[PDB]
């Protein structure tokens, strides 16, 4: 089969600029190697065939080059439309294969998490659990590291939590952190602490709450 | 000119079979071969397999020969794909997608049209309603500029549920974290940002509405 690697998982860009995403497949392919558009909300859109040969309503902006192994997308002059997922394949042999993706974010001024913890309500409780969560909220770049420390003791237990696309009105990131305990765990610890690094901070935020101080 | 039409979601069981359609219009259906794409989320393309409904040819892929029809209603336009013994591993989008108009060799193809996708969740786990939760802020959370208010929204099946703050108001500053399913159960949060002046002073209530299920929670905060 061929295999064909998408370097470049994610690519983070500025508007305006030149981007160069990047294939290579594992036979030589004889420049059978096509450029797919996948936008926000489903959609496939074919924009180069045969290496370099454009498509009809390609804007000129897109180009390709590429021989044998290696080949490459051109997107010169980012515009605002081009935030998408591209996809490569080869048409050499069957079957025909295709490239993980790479996905466009586009840069913006860093932004700092304004964090949130969460304690268990009542109504859980009375239910027989505990789901301490915390929001990570608003923040540029999509880097970040969470920590929990049930006291002051660090727990990868429990901590199933919900990343985010970048937003399309604002292009931050925001992320859920649960941590999810019983009543009797949650019942026998006090302080419970969300924690956050982020790019734009060398002090840790930590987030907070005890348990019985209420 | 020149769309291929899909034919609408569908949740089924384990084991199962689907069969999916790709209407076509704009060209003569019989011409250009059709193809089966898949995709896992968050993972790349995938190629099923290729039938043209006029030169008298199919490929799959071999990992799918197994598990897969194509098969064809030349007058109706239509393409459907059957997928059998439906497992866990087979949840993900399918598109239909033209080839062009050559044949198919060292290439002389590539897919120039694709169809709007099908979405396929195969789950053994009936219909549980969801657990709308307030999530309000940590005591001794030494008093903001502004306030995080969230919406835990445990368990649940299937998805559509909605979060609604306000019954409709606060549209902006929220945020609708993407469910995610731990053990069949799906899991979801919102969150909502408004200044001190705006609460514990008044009233922000969050509205999660799981329609099958005929649930409707509301909750104050």
């Amino acid at each position: 089969d061929i295999q064909m690697t998408q370097t470049t998982s994610s690519l983070s860009a500025s508007l305006g600029d030149r981007v160069t995403i990047s294939c290579r497949a594992s036979q030589d392919i004889s420049n059978y190697l096509n450029w797919y558009q996948q936008k926000p909300d489903g959609t496939v859109k074919l924009l180069i065939y045969y290496t370099s040969r454009l498509h009809s309503g390609v804007p000129s902006r897109f180009s390709g080059s590429g021989s044998g192994t290696d080949y490459s997308l051109t997107i010169s002059n980012l515009e605002h439309e081009d935030i998408a997922t591209y996809f490569c394949q080869q048409g050499s042999t069957l079957p025909r294969t295709f490239g993980g993706g790479t996905k466009l974010e586009i840069k913006r001024a860093d932004a700092a998490p304004t964090v949130s913890i969460f304690p268990p309500s009542s109504e859980q409780l009375t239910s027989g659990g505990a789901s301490v969560v915390c929001f990570l909220n608003n923040f540029y770049p999509k880097d970040i590291n969470v920590k929990w420390k049930i006291d002051g003791s660090e727990r990868q237990n429990g901590v199933l939590n919900s990343w985010t696309d970048q937003d399309s009105k604002d292009s931050t990131y925001s992320m859920s952190s649960t941590l999810t305990l019983t009543k009797d765990e949650y019942e026998r610890h006090n302080s419970y602490t969300c924690e956050a690094t982020h790019k734009t901070s060398t002090s840790p935020i930590v987030k907070s709450f005890n348990r019985n101080e209420c | 000119q020149v769309q291929l039409q899909q034919s609408g979601a569908e949740l089924v069981r384990a084991g199962s079979s689907v069969k999916m359609s790709c209407k076509a219009s704009g060209y003569t259906f019989t011409s250009y071969g059709v193809n089966w794409v898949k995709q896992r989320p968050g993972q790349g393309l995938e190629w099923i397999g290729y039938i043209n409904p006029g030169k008298g040819y199919l490929s799959y892929n071999e990992k799918f020969k197994g598990k897969t029809t194509l098969t064809v209603d030349r007058s109706s336009s239509t393409a459907y794909m059957q997928l059998r013994s439906l497992t866990s591993e087979d949840a993900a989008v399918y598109f239909c997608a033209r080839s062009f108009y050559g044949g198919s060799d060292l290439a002389v193809y590539y897919f120039d049209s694709w169809g709007q996708g099908t979405t396929l969740t195969v789950s053994s786990a009936k219909t549980t309603p969801p657990s709308v939760y307030p999530l309000a802020p940590g005591c001794g959370d030494t008093t903001g500029s502004s306030v995080t208010l969230g919406c835990l929204v445990k368990g649940y099946f299937p998805e559509s549920v909605t979060v609604t703050w306000n019954s409709g108001s606060l549209s902006s500053s929220v945020h609708t974290f993407p469910a995610l399913l731990q053990s069949a159960l799906y899991t979801m949060s919102s969150s909502v940002t408004v200044p001190s002046s705006t609460w514990p002073s008044q009233t922000v209530t969050c509205s999660v509405a799981h329609p099958a299920s005929s649930t409707t929670v509301d909750k104050k905060l």
